[PDB]
RNA sequence: CGUAAAGCGCACGCAGGCGGUUUGUUAAGUCAGAUGUGAAAUCCCCGGGCUCAACCUGGGAACUGCAUCUGAUACUGGCAAGCUUGAGUCUCGUAGAGGGGGGUAGAAUUCCAGGUGUAGCGGUGAAAUGCGUAGAGAUCUGGAGGAAUACCGGUGGCGAAGGCGGCCCCCUGGACGAAGACUGACGCUCAGGUGCGAAAGCGUGGGGAGCAAACAGGAUUAGAUACCCUGGUAGUCCACGCCGUAAACGAUGUCGACUUGGAGGUUGUGCCCUUGAGGCGUGGCUUCCGGAGCUAACGCGUUAAGUCGACCGCCUGGGGAGUA
């Protein structure tokens, strides 16, 4: 479920360094990472209610997250939200 | 000042926890409680029977200094665990030396196995070792003069439940529980086990080195169903008990107490049992079909109506002999099975 | 100073938290009273009971306990002292209006069966009066001589005697008490932190008490007088 | 608002409400003053006049307000810059009937075929209906099919709740702890909304051992549309949809802080003589007993029904009625 390898990549490509593992555009991108996996469980098996509750959490995380971060910054808010793709 | 930390401190480095510092006076004796005072916070109730020397009588006065024992703190008010454990120690001691010494001698007279061993007997305590180790070759002290005297050259001993054979006569010569419970096992090996707790359906002898077994009420003595285990052996005493069986699952040893004075009524219908023995015997009840006279040890019920004279139906015993008296009564039947000796009263000069 | 009694602490586990000014938990699992915090509870003690002993007050020793039985007889009537050791009967001190004829039928039975029909009735009724006087005997015996309310309360367990304490707070006796770790120091105005269950120590208190009572009442203004 | 009426079945979550801590600025809220206005009459106070009073009337007070100007900046809010305790992320592990899919094992029940064998079996409080000489019941061998997983099983575990027990694989959620690093208030609750939601039931297609509403029969009984017995169809099972209720219960909304103890369970972890199932601490979840305190009492009692704070739901006599 998101291997070290792929975690360690994804924080090292969105942050300052393989250190800075909590701000809030690393934290975006393992999370829109995970959805985008999770999406292939949820393409089949379609039943997994007790799975998609954590989905449906990291998702509205991710909401949250990208409140505050277009709250605060809008420019790397813009940056996010075109380097990762979303908003519908 | 810290004159009481430093106080404290000095007094928790001049006690320890078990019977080891002979610090007890005996401050008050009264039959039949002895009690002392070593340091700890309330007096033991001390028993007379953990002091009496190998006779019967007392031994130490007031002033007197035993160590008792520990670890185990109030149970409402209140304070030890005997003394008399304190001096197995000291017989470790003496063993250790012995095994430490390379030997150790004293003096062992050993009769018989009650459990392929004879038992030997140091000082006060008695104590039970495996058959090889009363003799040292196959000389058997069953020729010998009886409870002879030697010392104990040791020959074996199991080391956590505590079982030692020792060697008597020759001069010259010189997890853990239940994996292995082969050892007392195979029909009826004997053993000598203190009691701990008597459960009211039960009695809770458990000795050989961690393990659990009950001798439950049924057997106990000779009488089944009113006997209530308390009145019948004690608290806290090493017994005549042997295992009947071990169950591998469950860890239930259910040893047994009845292997003892069952022989005594064995003899009842042998000894007196040989043919037609005449017995002067005492009635107790007399139950509208005869007499139940029950002298000799508790042999139990005996003469039917149909002796009691030279009139078979008639007679109604309670009419012909008494209450609470010592008769003529001779055997006529011992059954070895179902316990039911027979005596008669008709063999008597009438006709 | 542990002086010459051994009343260093207890039980194990079921302490009253309320004691925890007085606990040091030793390697065995089991607390130590502050012995250097217990003897000037017990000094404020003993300058009560000079006062109100040289007050000429009635002091009224309480214990049963199984084994302070007869440290408080042997060590109350060597003063001028009352004491209840083997019943605490329910009620001695406030309703000591119904106790006061059970008083008069001891001190008034004693009357009758030392000379008077002790035997001229029945062997059957000398075996009714005479137990009867040994079941008040030591029942009332300690208390039969006082006549009053005391005016102080010496109890040696608050745990065991709880309700003489609760029954000499509802009216205005100061009682105190040596407590143990297990009592309850809230009725007990006096707190003695110590040891409620040795002879050495139901010696030692209960004797320095026992100084303090006959060696308090004046023995001194009273010679200057005459 | 546990049991009297009353906590949504359980969550996520937009608007709404509320918000840790430091500095600076603003002065919106807030406070203070002033001015204008708040009609007169009426209420209230001190007077006056009717012979007194009711009544009339002089002066004031008040008209709890609104607007503007001038200041105060402790709190609240707005703005800027922070800080790490709240919250979140990462590196190691840890346990678990957490979920979805697939596969497989043993015992047993039923049936079918065959063997041996013969007079009963079955059932009850007693019986009969029923099955059996057309060979039953029993016993043995083989086969088929379906369903549930003994022991382990633990007032044990996991899950938001409903709930989840053979064993193995694949995909996957959450929790916990140790040591650090990182972001810097990103938080709590939430009407409407959306999602999940035992059993029964409904629709489509399969499957059907055992059990079993309806139904039949035998009893029982004064009657017996029942309990009891013999049978027995839907349903129980699977796949896909619906329904959306339960004594959905801890009859106790969620989150946070603080406030004496004891005995246990389970799950990590640190130190020391692991030298011995050892001792001293430390987190999480959980069971019981009890302290103050609370409560109408029962009881609750650090996992509160104690002391408080934020937000939401709900109650206002019983029946009619959770009905039209």
């Amino acid at each position: 479920s998101l291997s070290t390898e792929a975690t360690a990549k994804i924080v090292s490509e969105f942050g300052r360094d393989a250190n800075d593992t909590g701000s809030t555009e690393v934290q975006v991108a393992l999370l829109t990472a995970q959805i985008n996996h999770l999406q292939g469980h949820f393409a089949e098996h379609k039943k997994d209610h007790h799975s998609r509750r954590g989905l449906l959490r990291m998702v509205s995380q991710r909401r949250k997250l990208l409140d505050y971060l277009k709250r605060k910054d809008v420019a790397r808010y813009t940056q996010l939200i075109e380097r990762l793709g979303l908003r519908r | 000042e810290s004159f009481a930390q430093l106080f404290e401190e000095s007094l928790k480095e001049i006690e320890t926890r078990p019977g080891s510092i002979v610090r007890g006076v005996v401050v008050a004796i009264d039959k039949d409680v002895v009690l002392v005072d070593a340091g700890l916070k309330s007096e033991s109730a001390i028993p007379a029977e953990q002091f009496k020397n190998a006779q019967g009588e007392l031994e130490i006065q007031v002033g007197d200094e035993v160590d008792v024992a520990l670890d185990a703190v109030e149970d409402g008010f209140g304070e030890t665990l005997l003394s008399r454990e304190k001096a197995k120690r000291h017989e470790a001691w003496i063993t250790l030396e012995k095994a430490y010494e390379d030997a150790e001698t004293v003096t062992g007279v050993i009769n018989g196995k009650v459990k392929g061993g004879f038992t030997v007997e140091l000082n006060g305590i008695r104590a039970f070792l495996p058959g090889s180790l009363v003799d040292v070759r196959p000389v058997r002290d069953t020729l010998h003069l009886e409870g002879k005297e030697l010392e104990f050259k040791v020959i074996k001993l199991d080391q956590k439940r505590n079982n030692v054979v020792v060697s008597r006569r020759a001069v010259i010569e010189s997890e853990d529980p239940w994996v292995a419970i082969a050892k007392r096992y195979p029909e009826g090996t004997k053993l000598t086990g203190r009691v701990t707790n008597l459960t009211d359906y039960g009695c809770f002898v458990e000795i050989e080195e961690g393990v659990e077994g009950l001798v439950h009420v049924s057997e106990m003595d000779w009488t089944n169903k009113n006997i209530h285990p308390s009145k019948v052996v004690n608290v806290g005493d090493v017994v005549e008990v042997m295992v009947l069986d071990i169950d591998e699952e469950r860890r239930r040893i259910s040893l047994g107490l009845k292997q003892c004075k069952a022989n005594p009524w064995q003899q009842f219908a042998e000894t007196h049992n040989k043919g037609d023995r005449v017995e002067g015997k005492i009635k107790s009840i007399t139950d509208f079909g005869i007499f139940i006279g029950l002298d000799g040890g508790i042999d139990g019920l005996v003469h039917l109506s149909d002796i009691s004279w030279n009139v078979a139906g008639e007679e109604a015993v309670r009419e012909y002999k008494k209450g609470d008296e010592i008769a003529a009564v001779v055997l006529q039947v011992d059954a070895e099975r179902e316990r039911i000796s027979l005596g008669v009263k008709q063999l008597a000069e009438d006709p | 100073m542990l002086k010459a009694g051994v009343h260093f602490g207890h039980q194990t586990r079921y302490w009253n938290p309320k004691m925890k000014p007085f606990i040091f938990g030793a390697r065995n699992k089991v607390h130590i009273i502050n012995l250097e915090k217990t003897v000037p509870m017990f000094n404020e003690a003993l300058a009560e009971l000079n006062k109100i002993a040289s007050r000429k007050g009635k002091i009224l020793f309480v214990g049963t306990k199984r084994a302070a039985s007869e440290a408080v007889k042997d060590a109350a009537l060597s003063c001028d002292q009352f004491f209840v050791n083997h019943r605490w009967l329910g009620g001695m001190l406030t309703n000591w209006k119904t106790v006061r004829q059970s008083i008069k039928r001891l001190k008034d039975l004693e009357t009758q069966s030392q000379d008077g029909t002790f035997d001229k009735l029945t062997k059957k009724e000398a075996l009714m009066r005479t137990r009867e006087l040994e079941k008040l005997e030591n029942s009332l015996g300690g208390i039969k001589d006082m006549g009053g309310l005391p005016d102080a309360l010496f109890v040696i367990d608050a745990d065991h005697e709880h309700i003489a304490i609760k029954e000499a707070n509802n009216l205005g006796i100061p009682v105190f008490a040596i407590v143990d770790t297990n009592s309850d120091p809230d009725g007990v105005d006096f707190v003695i932190p110590g040891n409620d269950d040795a002879i050495r120590a139901v010696t030692l208190y209960l004797g320095a008490v026992a100084a303090t009572v006959r060696e308090g009442r004046s023995q001194d203004l009273a010679s200057q007088a005459e």
